[PDB]
Order: C-alpha cells, then structure tokens, then sequence
DNA sequence: ATCAAAACTGTGCCGCAGTCGGCCGACCTGAGGGTCGCCGGGGTCTGCGGGGGGACCCTCTGGAAAGTGAAGGATAAGTGACGAGCGGAGACGGGATGGCGAACAGACACAAACACACAAGAGGTGAATGTTAGGACTGTTGCAGAT
DNA sequence: ATCTGCAACAGTCCTAACATTCACCTCTTGTGTGTTTGTGTCTGTTCGCCATCCCGTCTCCGCTCGTCACTTATCCTTCACTTTCCAGAGGGTCCCCCCGCAGACCCCGGCGACCCTCAGGTCGGCCGACTGCGGCACAGTTTTGAT
C-alpha cells in the first residue's frame, strides 16, 4: 500500500510522544562504556557506582535536550526548520560554553 | 589686647612690598596729598569724596598695603577705580601689566568706562568664542597690553596665559563671591602666582555668617594667616543680651573697629547724594489655612514629631500648597483651577486683598521670590484673574534680560506687578519706576535686603518705597526671619562702623554706636488681620484713603461664600495617613 | 542481618510526609519524589544560610539572627514567594516568642 | 575500548532532538553532538574524579557526580542531598 | 522540670527546629547562632515545601494519579513562573520537559 | 498653563539615541535598526531594577540610607556579574 | 568640495575602531545619575547615594550593554543580515537565560 | 579621629611587580583591581576548601584541601603550575625551619 | 628574653605574600573549624603565582603601547588575551577596562 | 588604472596631577615560647556490591530505495537607515545655604554558649496488608491521505 | 467523502512498592542553671550628600534631507532529508561467582587552639618632588572616493 505519510506528520507525533514520556533515551550500556572510557583517561582503576552512572546520564540528557531547544530557537530565527552545526555553535557561543 | 601685636606683625613685615618690587603708623607713615586728578581723565568731573577715596587708595599704594573699597550702591566705584588706574599709569610711570576682574554682567559697562575715561589706556577684553580668545591670546603673549579685562571664569580657564605673566596690580570686583576660602577660584588666585597689589571691591560688608574673616582678613592679606591661625576665634569670640554682647564686649567691638581702621571705606549713600528718599519698612503677618493648620500640623507629627530635609519643605507649606502636586490630585484633581482653590494660601488671600487697591491707586510693584514654582503658580493666578504683569528668572537667556527693561519702563507700561526672583538679575535691573516692593519669603541673608531694595532704590526713586515683608504665624518662616535678621545684623556694628571707617566724624564711634546699640538692645522689645491698619500701612495720602474706603464699600455691597476653604473632609484624612 | 550497626543518616522525609498529609489528605508520594523533596530542602537551606553567612561577614557581626535570615529570604526568593515567606517566618517567630 | 563515542547511536540523538522539539535535523548534527557530549562529560568526570582522588577512595559515587555538577552550575535533584 | 515541648510545637511548625539549629550551628556559617533564627528558617522551609507539594498534588489530581512522581514535580515547578525562576539551574531527575511545540512547526492549515 | 510636571522630557528617554549608538559601535555593530532604541532602553531599565533592588536590600539590612559602593558590588556579585575595581 | 561624502558604512567602521580603541564611559553621567535615582525611588522613597555607587552602576550597566550587543551582533550575522533588529536582542536574552 | 587602617595587598602586588618587571609602575586604580583580584581568588579557594572539609566529614583545612581546591578551580596549565608553586613552597617551608 | 623575633613565615618559604595575614583571614574568616600550619603557605604561594602571571602579561602589554604604567586597559588586554586567564575571569568585568579590538569578518567591506 | 580630501600618526614641547620615596609616628599585628584537649591517622575486620562471565530473547539499529519539499541562489521593487549641516540646549563646572547622616570612640545588661540528665522522638526492620500503578487485550473515535 | 493507523480510553491482573504498627535503640534535643562577651545607646566630630536655585561655556544632541545599500518577497532548481521495510545483533534481563574495598571501630601521639608577651612590618599623612603623560602644534604618510 502507498500509505506513506508526508514528512511532518511522523515528526510531530514523535515530538508529542517523546515530550510526554519521561524515561532515558540513550542506551544504558553504551553510555556506560563511554563514561568508563572518558574516566579511564584520568585514572586507571576506577569503579563506578550505578547511581553515579545514572546521575551522569540524567545530567547529560538534560543538557542535550536544553541545547537542542536553543538550537531550535536559533534555527527558527534564521528562517529555517532544519537545525544545523552553525547554530549548535551559535547557542554554545551565546550561552557561554565555547568562547 | 592684640591690636598692637598685629601692629607689630605689620611693622615687622611691612618691608616685603618695598623690597620685593601702631595702626595709626601704618596708614599715616607716608603721605602725598594731591587733590588734583591726573591729567588724562576725560569725560566728567570728580566729586570731592571721590578724590578723598582716591587719595586714600593712592596712600594704600604708597603704604603698599592691600586695600578695600567697600562703599554703598550707586556711589561710583568705577570712576574712582579707573582714576586710580590712570594716576598709577601716568603719574608713576609703571605702565602695567594691569589685571582687572568683573562679573560678566558688567564687563560691557566697565569697558565703556575704560573707553570714556581713559582712552590712553588700551583695554583688552576676554569673552566670546575660543577664536576671539585665541586672537587675543596671540596678542597678549608678546606683551602689548595695558588693561586686561577678564571675568571670574577665564582666570581658571586661562591659567597658563595669566600665570606666565608676572602680574603687578589686580583689582577685582564683587567680592562676596571671592569670600569662600575653599572656592576654586580663590584657590587658583592664591596658588596662581605672587601678584603684588590686590584690591577687593564690594558693596556689602560681611554677610551670611561670622565676621569679615574669610574674605578680607584672609585673601587680601597673607601675613594675617600667620598672625591669625589660632587667634581667629579669639577675635570672633563676640560672635547673651546685655552682659556679654553689650556691656563687656563693647571693648571687643571697638577693637574690631580698631583693627578695621586703615583698610575699608564705606561712605554711606545718606551723606552726599542722598537722592534715595527713604525706605518705609513694615512687616505683614499671614497665617495658615484649613490645610496648613492642624491638617498639616498632623503631618509634622506623622512625618517626624515622606520627604527628605523637611526644613526646605516647611518653606513650601507656608509659601503655597500643592507645590508637591500630589495633594492637587486630592483637592482639585479635575485639573482646572478657579476661585478658592488657588487662593487657599493665606499669603494669596492677602494678595487678592491688597493688589486690587494698588491696581486702583496706581502703585507700580516689584515682587521678589525664592522657589520659582511659587512664581509659576502666582503667574497661573495672574493669568486667572487677568491683571497685567511680567516675569524674570534664571531662564531669560540674557537677551530678553537686557530687553525686558524697555517693556517695563514705558510711560504706558500697563504691566504693573513685575514678578522677580531674589537671586535673578545679578545687579543689572536698574529699575526706578516702581513704588512698592513686597517680599514673599525672607532668605538666609540680608542680601535680599541689600539687593532687592536697591533695585528700586536707584538714582531716581521719586516715591516712598512701601515694603511688605510677609510672614506667617508660628511657621518656620518666623524662625527664618528672626534668625537671619537678628544674627545677621551683626553688621549693624559694621554699618555703624562705616562712617568712622570713612570721613570719620569723631562722635560716631561712641555716641551713635550707642544709638544703634539701642536697636541692638530692643531685641526683646521688637521680638514681642484688619483692613484699617493693613490698608493704612500701604496708604500714602487721603485721596487714597477715600478710594480704599470706597473699594471697601464696593466689596461690602457685594456680599463678600466666605473668606476661603474650610477643613474637603475625607481628603484631609487621605493626604496624611494613607500616603505611606 | 548480623549486627554491624547500619549507620543512621537523617533526612527530612517524615516531615515532608507530614506536610503532604496536611495540604492533601489523600495522596501518597513516591520514593524518588521523596528524595527530590529532600534534596530541595537541603538546597534551599544551604542557599539561605550561605547568604546569611555573607551578610554576617559584611556587616562585621558574628551572629546569625532573625534579621539576617529575613534578608537572605529577600535576596534569594523571587517576588510573591519572598513576600509570603517573610510573612510565614515573622508569624512563626512571633508565635514562638509570645506564646511560651 | 576503542571509539565508544559512536555507541551514541544515530536514532538516540534523533530521539533527544525530538524531545527538544526539533522537527527536522541535518546530517552533520551527529558528529557535532558527539563532540559536544564528549566535552561535557570530560568536564564533569574530571571534576568528580578530583573529588574522589581527594577522598582517598577508588570509586566514583553519586555524591561525587552531584558535587561536580553543582560546582559546574548544573544542580541535580534526586540522587541524595 | 516540664515534660517536653518541642520547639517546633511552640512555634506551630512542622520542621525540626532542633535539627535546623544544629545544622546552622556546626555547618560553619557564623560563630554565634541566634535563638529566633532557626525558627524563622524552619518556617521559610515549611512554606516552600508546602507550596511545592501542593502544586505537585494538583497536577497528580489532573492526571488521575494518587502517587506524586518526579514528572509531577517537574510539571508543577516549570509551570509556576516563580518556582521556575528559583529552580532555574536545576535538573529534577526523571523530569522530562514541558509539553511544548513551536508555532512554526505546525503543519500548513491550508493545503 | 503648564502648572503640572506633565510637560518635561522623561528620564528613561534621557538615555539618548547617540549614546545607545556609541555602546553599539563599541560592541561591534555596523548597522542598527530603529526599534533597537526602545528595546535597549527596556533592557537597561530591567537590569537596573534588579541590581538596585538588591542594593537597597543590602543597605536596609545594614540600617543606613546611603547606598554605597560595596553594597552595589555585593549586589552584582550575587547577580553573577562580578565587578573588580571598587570593592577593595 | 561639498561632494565628498563617504560611502555609507565607512564612518560606522571608523567609529567602531575609535570606540573599541578607547576606554571612557559612553552614557553621560548626569542623566544616568537621574535614572539611577528614579529607579531607586521606586523601592525606598528616601535614599541617598554615593558618587562611587553611581559610577559602579555605570561601569556595570555599560559593560552589560556592550556584551548584549556583541551577542546580538552574532545573532544578526547568523541570520544573514547586518542590521540588528529587536527580534535578536530578544533571542540573545532568551538563549542566554535572562528572559525565559 | 584615629585614622582607621584599611589594609590590602597593595605593597605585595608592588613587590611582585618589581620582581617581574623592574622598571614598570602601576596606576592607582589598577592597584585597586589587583587587590580585588587577590581577594576574589582568596575567597574562591577558601570556599572550595571549606566545602571539601564538609564533604569528607573532617574539621581541618590543610594543604591537601587547598591543593584540591586549586585543582578544582584553576584551568589546565595554570592549575598545574600553581600546584607546582605551592608544593615547592611548602617543602621549602617545612624543610627549612 | 625572646630568642629572635624575626623571619616571618613569608621569608621561610621565600614568598612575597603575607602568610600571617593569609592565616589570620583563613582563621577568622570561618571557613572551617581549624587550619593547618602549611595551608596558608601553600595558598600564599598560589596567590603569588597568579599575581605574577597577570602582572607579567600586563607588563608585556604596557610595552607595546609605549607606556611604563599599567592602567586598567592593560589588565583587560592581558587577561582577555590569555585564554586560561579568560576562563578564570570569565564572568568578571574589570572596571574602566573597555573591550578587545574585535571586528567581525563579514562587516568590513572588501568586495 | 592617478590624484584631491580627510584621517591617523608620529614627534615635540609644556604644564599637571599623581606615583613614589623617605620620615618617622606610631602602633597593632605577627612571631616565639609554653600548655594541653582532640582529631586524624595507622591498623583489622567484614559484609557488600561492583566487575565479569554467560544464556537467551527480542526490540531496535543499519542500510537501502523512492519521493519530495525545504535550502539556497538569483532577481527586483521598496524604504529605511546613514552621512552631513545647522542651530538650540543641557551637560558641566563652579557657588550659595543650611542640615543631616555615617564613620568613629566608652559602658553595659540581653543573650548565646557550656555542660550536665534524660527521656522521647526518629531511624532500621518487618511484615502483613492492601493497593496502586503497570501490562497485555481488546472495543472505539478522532486526525491524515488519496478520493 | 472514505479506508486506515496510531493513539487515547475500558475493564482484569500479578506484583511490587508504599504505609501501618512495633518495639526498640539510641542519640539527640529540651530543661535548667553558672557566665561571659558581642551588640546596642548615647555622646560629640567631620565631611560628603541633599533640596533648592543661580551664572556662564561650550560640545553635542535633535531635526531635515538626500541618496542608496540594504532587507525582503518571488521564483526555480536540486539534493539532502524523511518514511518504509527488512535482515541481524547487541542490549536487556537473570543469575552466578568472587574478591577488591568502603566503612566502622580502636588506640595513641602530633598539632593546632589559646595565651602571653614584645619587637617591628605595615599604614599613613606629610613633604616635596620627578616625571610620565595628556593636550596643543606641525609635518608627513595613508587610506578612501572618484576617475
Ligand atoms: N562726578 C560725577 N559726575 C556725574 N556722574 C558721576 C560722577 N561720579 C560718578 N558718577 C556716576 O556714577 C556712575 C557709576 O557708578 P558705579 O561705579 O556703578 O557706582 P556703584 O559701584 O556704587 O554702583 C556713573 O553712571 C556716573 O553717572
């Protein structure tokens, strides 16, 4: 069947369901391997409490959700719909984190 | 006794002014007595007392002191000063470098007198643009000049110009701005350069404060610092009624005369010209009203006993209500003024009692002020009732200032009450055509007296001056009046000192000193609303009496409503305890 | 468990449960939300007492009083929260001082 | 542990952007957000391992992560104190 | 001797003024700690906790729930403007965001 | 009669168009629209309101009526806007 | 000699160079003092100030407005423009945190 | 009026300046700025060491807490050199007297 | 008899900041209950390092401008050109300081 | 692809606040020398929980293929901001005139710390006791995409 | 206007996550009485700021206006994005092991707090006072705007 939605409908329904839900969105084991690698840069034989890894995950995902909110504002300001690397760099410059 | 000690000070260091290029000793040790003027003074004769003051100042030059000419308004300081200048030019052959200093409101008049009375002396002015100042800068850096006119302001603004020249003899005018020892102009003149011969010139004695000290005892003579730095308050210890001030410190007052012998000259206007007839001074007592009473006496309680420094605002409660404009939003919030809303101040009720009869009897009136908003709201009434007037203040831009005298001194000048300010004008009004000078609020000075009277007391006052110094019952205006008047007629002693600091009738320094100490001992005697008395103290002759009684009949056949407004009710509770 | 003295650590949990049963008689709270209310109470406590410490060192006192805590409330809390918080604090300290 | 940053899968970043409210995404967002996430984690984990190395432990804990986040500026409620 | 009066009961509060007083005492905030200051502070804290829990319970009423969850606290906080200003730099864990869509991203009403 | 104080130029609009342009051209701006003036004036108004209500609170706590340099510096320090130079 | 007017932009660029090259104050002292005293009059009606208090507020507010125009210049250049408008002053304050 | 001594790091900033640039003077208001800078970094490092004391349940601010406060506050290369300077001076202080 | 009241603790470590004043400020500043005898030496050496780094970088900014007196413009240029000093003083506004000569690339017309 | 017209930029000189070096006053704070509670640190034990390995199962990622719809470049009408000139005008110095508030020095009763006694309030456990959200399992309408 | 496809509700269903007692341990907070020092109260001095006006001297802000470089609306093309489907695979869950290790006691010296002197490093006004430096003045490049 040629029942393919035009782009925009499925995008809005994922906007609705992922703002209505509350769970984590990055997979727990690859996030954990990421954290243990980055911490292995700084110290050899560390050990991670699971609440420490999940605290890192809550912090990182609230950070990236807020950053994409500001990139959505910058992309709408530039008369676009598509977010781009130039406005990720813009929000991380106006916010303070880079320059 | 330290007068002989100051005589020893001046006897020790009286040699500096003749090396560096008794007080009956110091004013009489050298003499030269020529009553004849110098030859090149053109354009009118000298009076003999002008020659007396000139000869005294020539002796001040030859005693090499630093003199003070301090006589009264309208007695010719200018011609005496330029006569000194031309006598010191030709008859001594030193040919400057001369400096002078005037206020800018008189520099045209001083340059006019420099043209008319000494054409041999070239006169540089300093005004206008930096272009004109740069042209005369390049002119003066070579040394081709005799007289350098400049104002107060270009001394500091041309520091380098008038400091690289070794000055000889400055003569500066209007010394009651030169008084302040921490005035920046005074600091630049003291740390300017050692200029040799300096003269204050003034029309007033010490004012506003303590005796003469900070102008004449300090700036005019530098050695008096070395002889005064601890004894200043010791001489100032006269600063309660009979024993201290009158009985035992009469010797101290005589010692102040004794130390101010050789330096002043205050010849009174009563002696020689005397063309001023008189000054009929009365006081008039206004009152509160339904808001200025217990309504505002509630606000003394519920504020202090909000606005900062209420002593300033307590002037505003007795001048006029709703100059705050917040209570206008409760009494007349409909923003339209009429009868018995403007008029509610008791001073203003006294105005529209007294003013229509001088409109009838034809008294031309000057009115002075502080607090220019009172001038504005009086002007609002003055367009309300529509009687003719003008207005002058610190917003006349100097051209309308020089213009407006032609409007008021017309023979058909239908404008009668010329509203003024007490500060505004700077001794340039020159107005003889009034005969009634009322005063709303007394200042912190007798300069209100010694200027606002002299505006109408010029050469040509051909009526009697009727003064109505307003006051209100038990407001702060009375403590302003008694404070300024009593403890700033310290110069009752000095206005007595003028005659024996002048021509010197020998009985003036004891007998009439006692006769004015009579006025200094009727303190408690002088310290302790009816149409008859108030309408006679403005009256002059009997046709005025008949027409004032006729105007009383004409506003008695008319049924006055009442006097003013009564205490309306809920806004009286609302203005005080609901502000915050 | 064999006796090893499980170490006591305090919280605000019973007190938050008291206040919840005041303002809602019929609503339970979750465990994770109890931990969020606990960390919130510690956070607001540490902010207010840190600001009162800075006022004590600025004015060169050496004593935290009701006035330094009142001024820390007026600094940290916005608007209508600051108004009702000052009202509650002054009411409780006068009910403390007067009554007993 | 070789190049684990690509364990942040492409639909994971697309899901975080859908929570953020992004309707439509570029194709160069992916390496860029992986760089952004790596910088943020390097800062937080450097500060939390500083707290742990001071405490003479050999274990990152929930309190160390919370303290690192708090002194960075990102306060985190729900993991004790 | 009396029996006992907790200082919380004297002031009419719910929070532990004794625990507040020892925390102000040995948290190194100043040397001397007054005796009305822990009462004032416990009052402030009881107010803020009552406010947060009231708004969270109202949101749990709105979602037919009788157990108050971190989503409910997030909704209460970020929907009240003043608590949003206070908790501006704060990540309530298991929060999610406010349900919010921009107005450009809606589909074309005419097509 | 102009007896009210309704007729005078208001004090917030006294922050002039060329002074806003000098802060802009110091900031780096090359070309400025015409509604920047009202917007920057509103921004400055709100920022001064925050700092001056903190400085009034510090002053009233210290029991005085003279807002001082150290009070404004402490207010900016808790705004996050730390200022050197004036707080010794 | 009257037809020597610069291409529009050139005077703006030499203004940019002189005002970044110098370090004075740019808002003038008397009207900024009157604005400070007015806004303080909205809180405590009877204050007094200090010359260094008003100069501290002026240093703070001018450095704030310069940082705001740097960030609004970045936002305007991002929007393929040169002329800054109000919508990106509001964007700079929305992203930075000062608005919402 | 018993002129009240208000002390600062003015002469100490001056000593350091005359070490690292022997022919340069410093203005008055730049001396006020360097004073405020030293007091600012003092308050930050002392606040972080106090926080470390309360986090370990330990009552004493020592060199270990100041070292961790420097590593938590300073960026990168400044952190590494400042920790080196401090350990240098504490070994010279403990060894010599 | 006092033995030798000399050799202040600044002189033993060879520092130039007052170890005595730093110890007194740490002690009565009420940061913690008690203060070791090496912590203000360590801290004073750290503050010597930071003052030395900024004053050296500002000396080399008051040499380009041909001016042997450090005014606040020079401290602004030194601080905001060293990137680590810029990240340490990121929120700080050095008074009477001015900003850096930054003109964006798209602004200045060349084509 | 050359010249008029302004605009910085050196030099240089000349007064001017303003660093700065002593001067000693003149202290008030730091160093040293003793005493002694007390806290931190070395050392042992021991549950405990984090690393790791493995089995299994399945939802969720990778990859490609088709359509298509916004991104971007080119174009042009429109207007709004910029450079410049000119004439009022308000900042800026300086003044007058009191008046007050804040910083700075002694005396002192509220008040907060100390330190014991003791009981009762608050954690830790547990154990039913419900119970309440969660999780498949289906009925049933509201938005979307060619009809 | 009608198939159709996620998505919100309607009513069971294990289970697990809270909420009540419970006795209970313990440590922690009132209660109450010596006690001492930090905070306030008033008296005097000084100096900087406030409510009002003045009086000049200017750079500088406001208004007009000509002119053009910009912002924005339209259109066309095109490629980078979404949507769908479908094969596979690592993430999730359970469970088991298995030692490093965090934390709790225990005991004992170093060490920092407190105190008491007492000499001198630091502030700090004067006292010039030297000079580094802004503000005019004069030649000389050095870009821009026409051409
Ligand atoms: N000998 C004289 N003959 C005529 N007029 C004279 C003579 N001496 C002085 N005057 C008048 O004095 C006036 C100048 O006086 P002035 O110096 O202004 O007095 P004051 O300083 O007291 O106001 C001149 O206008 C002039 O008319």
């Amino acid at each position: 069947k040629p029942h393919r939605y035009r782009p925009g409908t499925v995008a809005l329904r994922e906007i609705r369901r992922y703002q209505k839900s509350t769970e984590l969105l990055i997979r727990k084991l690859p996030f954990q391997r990421l954290v243990r690698e980055i911490a292995q840069d700084f110290k050899t034989d560390l050990r991670f409490q699971s609440s420490a890894v999940m605290a890192l995950q809550e912090a990182s995902e609230a950070y990236l959700v807020a950053l994409f909110e500001d990139t959505n504002l910058a992309a709408i300001h530039a008369k676009r719909v598509t977010i781009m690397p130039k406005d990720i760099q813009l929000a991380r410059r106006i916010r303070g984190e880079r320059a | 006794l330290l007068d002989q000690t100051k005589d020893t000070r001046i006897t020790h260091l009286l040699r500096q002014t003749n090396a560096f290029l008794d007080y009956y000793n110091v004013a009489h040790r050298i003499k030269e007595d020529i009553k004849k003027q110098p030859s090149i003074l053109v354009g009118g004769t000298l009076k003999d007392y002008q020659i007396k003051g000139l000869q005294w100042m020539v002796s001040l030059f030859n005693n090499h002191l630093n003199g003070i000419l301090a006589d009264e308004m309208g007695l010719g300081k200018t011609i005496q000063t330029i006569s000194l200048l031309t006598y010191l030019y030709e008859m001594k052959n030193i040919r400057g470098p001369y400096l002078v200093i005037v206020p800018l409101s008189t520099l045209s008049n001083w340059s006019s007198e420099f043209a008319k009375w000494a054409p041999t002396l070239r006169t540089i002015s300093f005004k206008g643009s930096p272009n004109e100042r740069k042209a005369k800068q390049a002119k003066i850096r070579a040394g081709e000049f005799d007289v350098v006119l400049t104002t107060f302001e270009y001394i500091i603004k041309e520091r380098a110009l008038l400091s690289k020249v070794k000055w000889v003899h400055m003569i500066i005018d209007e010394g009651h701005r030169m008084k302040n020892a921490q005035s920046k102009l005074s600091l630049t003149l003291n740390t300017h350069y050692h200029a040799d011969y300096r003269l204050i010139l003034t029309g007033t004695p010490l004012q506003n404060n303590l005796p003469e000290l900070w102008a004449l005892l300090n700036f005019v003579l530098p050695k008096i610092f070395n002889s005064v730095k601890s004894f200043d308050e010791w001489f100032n210890t006269p600063f309660d009624k009979i024993e201290l001030s009158e009985e035992e410190t009469l010797l101290v007052i005589r010692r102040l005369h004794k130390v101010l012998r050789p330096f002043l000259l205050r010849r009174l206007k009563k002696d020689v010209e005397k063309e001023l007839p008189d000054k009929v001074e009365k006081v008039v007592k206004c009152k509160m009203s339904a808001l200025q009473q217990i309504m505002y006496q509630q606000m003394l309680k519920y504020r202090r006993l909000g606005f900062n420094n209420q002593i300033m605002q307590l002037k505003k409660i007795c001048n006029h209500p709703f100059v705050f404009e917040e209570v206008e939003d409760q009494i007349n919030p409909t923003r339209e003024t009429n009868d018995d809303i403007w008029r509610v101040a008791g001073k203003f009720e006294l105005l529209d009692r007294i003013l229509p009869k001088l409109k009838a009897t034809g008294h031309r009136v000057l009115i002075f002020f502080q607090m220019t908003q009172i001038m504005d709201i009086m002007e609002d009434f003055l367009r309300y009732i529509n009687i003719k007037y003008l207005r002058l203040d610190g917003h006349t831009k100097s051209d309308e200032r020089s213009e407006l005298l032609r409007l008021f001194n017309a023979p058909d000048s239908e404008y009668l009450c010329f509203i003024l300010s007490t500060r505004a004008g700077g001794l340039g009004l020159n107005l003889q055509t009034a005969d009634t000078v009322i005063i709303f609020d007394t200042d912190w000075n007798p300069h209100q007296d010694l200027q606002a009277q002299d505006r109408a007391h010029r050469i040509g006052q051909k009526n009697e001056v009727r003064i109505l110094r307003l006051i209100t019952t038990n407001s702060v205006e009375e403590v302003i009046l008694e404070r300024a008047y009593k403890k700033l007629d310290i110069d009752g002693k000095v206005i007595q000192a003028g005659k024996f600091d002048n021509k010197s009738t020998s009985e003036e320094q004891e007998a009439l000193l006692r006769s004015l100490l009579d006025a200094e001992e009727e303190r408690r005697k002088k310290r302790e609303l009816k149409d008859s008395e108030i309408n006679e103290i403005l009256a002059r002759n009997d046709e005025e009496m008949a027409v004032l009684t006729r105007m009383d009949e004409d506003r008695s056949k008319k049924e006055e409503k009442s006097r003013l407004l009564e205490k309306k009710r809920e806004e009286s509770e609302s203005a005080a305890v609901y502000n915050g | 468990g064999k006796k090893r003295r499980k170490t006591r650590k305090e919280s605000y949990a019973i007190y938050v449960y008291k206040v919840l049963k005041q303002v809602h008689p019929d609503t339970g709270i979750s465990s994770k939300a109890m931990s969020i209310m606990n960390s919130f109470v510690n956070d607001v406590f540490e902010r207010i007492a840190g600001e009162a410490s800075r006022l004590a060192h600025y004015n060169k006192r050496s004593t935290i009083t009701s006035r330094e805590i009142q001024t820390a409330v007026r600094l940290l809390l916005p608007g209508e929260l600051a108004k009702h918080a000052v009202s509650e604090g002054t009411k409780a300290v006068t009910k403390y001082t007067s009554a007993k | 542990l070789r190049d684990n940053i690509q364990g942040i899968t492409k639909p994971a970043i697309r899901r975080l952007a859908r929570r953020g409210g992004v309707k439509r995404i570029s194709g160069l967002i992916y390496e860029e957000t992986r760089g952004v996430l790596k910088v943020f984690l390097e800062n937080v984990i450097r500060d939390a391992v500083t707290y742990t190395e001071h405490a003479k432990r050999k274990t990152v804990t929930a309190m160390d992560v919370v303290y690192a986040l708090k002194r960075q500026g990102r306060t985190l409620y729900g993991f004790g104190g | 001797r009396a029996k006992a009066k907790t200082r919380s009961s004297r002031a009419g509060l719910q929070f532990p003024v004794g625990r507040v007083h020892r925390l102000l005492r040995k948290g190194n905030y100043a040397e001397r700690v007054g005796a009305g200051a822990p009462v004032y502070l416990a009052a402030v804290l009881e107010y803020l906790t009552a406010e947060i829990l009231e708004l969270a319970g109202n949101a749990a009423r709105d979602n037919k729930k009788t157990r108050i969850i971190p989503r409910h606290l997030q909704l209460a906080v970020r929907n009240d403007e003043e608590l949003n200003k206070l908790l501006g730099r704060v990540t309530i864990a298991q929060g999610g965001v406010l349900p919010n869509i921009q107005s450009v991203l809606l589909p074309k009403k005419t097509e």
